[PDB]
DNA sequence: AAGCTTTATTGAGGCTTAAGCAGTGGGTTCAAGGTACTA
DNA sequence: TAGTACCTTTAAGCCTCAATAAAGCTT
RNA sequence: AGGGAACCCACUA
């Protein structure tokens, strides 16, 4: 959950920041195409594979 | 693209990652000046796939 | 740096571009200076 | 006169450097996605 | 018009500040 | 007749 949080975060920031982007164009987002979905999966599956429990660009 | 059920010896043999797909639910509310607002349903967008825990619940 | 130069700029972007030259000199030499971020690639991993 | 002013000691804060030897083995990730542009 | 190549943990030392005090300069 | 590095973890005396 710890995990989760963060990486939840980080999918709501970067749906922000896609629907931000097409929206300063004046032009509608697809939603489904907004979600970046391997924000979840691979953090998961990197700190269950690597051990370090974070995210890759802050391994120390 | 075909979606099947994966057994746990087979993600062990073949190196795959052992998880389970997340949906979620997404209204979306549009506000305009001058405008109404109009709900629109995604029901059950991905955004991720969690490992599972081998012989928990949500284990096959 | 020297193409700003011979191309001149302002002081300003030459005070810059030497205070990230003496920084990459710096961190090639010596990568643990306290109050200094670390010279990481691109990966995050810091270069030795 | 008693006030004024200058060069040698103190106390606390900041910086730096160190933290056993020799072995196996495995596991992961490095090197990554947007792009701007063509024949 | 679809497609491929490129853009970006603590423990001990040393050093260096602020703060003082006889002692000579100037009342 | 011999093309890996780094880190992490576990372990041995």
């Amino acid at each position: 959950a710890f995990l989760f949080r963060g990486m939840f975060k980080n999918l709501l920031k970067e749906v922000r920041i896609y629907a931000q982007k097409f929206i300063d164009r004046g032009k509608d987002f697809n939603l489904e195409l907004a979600i970046k979905t391997r924000i979840i999966s691979d953090g998961l599956k990197y700190s269950l594979a690597t051990g370090n429990w974070g995210d890759q660009k802050k391994a120390h | 693209g075909a979606p099947s059920p994966m057994m746990p010896n087979e993600a062990r043999l073949r190196n795959l990652t052992y998880s389970a797909p997340l949906y979620v639910d997404i209204t979306k509310t549009v506000i305009k000046e001058g405008e109404e607002q109009l709900q629109t349903q995604h029901q059950k967008t991905f955004i991720g796939k969690i490992p599972i825990m081998l012989r928990s619940t949500y284990c096959l | 740096l020297r193409r700003n130069e011979q191309n001149g700029a302002a002081a300003h972007v030459i005070a810059e571009d030497v205070k990230l030259l003496q920084f990459h000199v710096a961190t090639m030499v010596d990568n643990e200076l306290p109050g200094l971020p670390r010279a990481m690639q691109k990966s995050g991993r810091p270069l030795k």
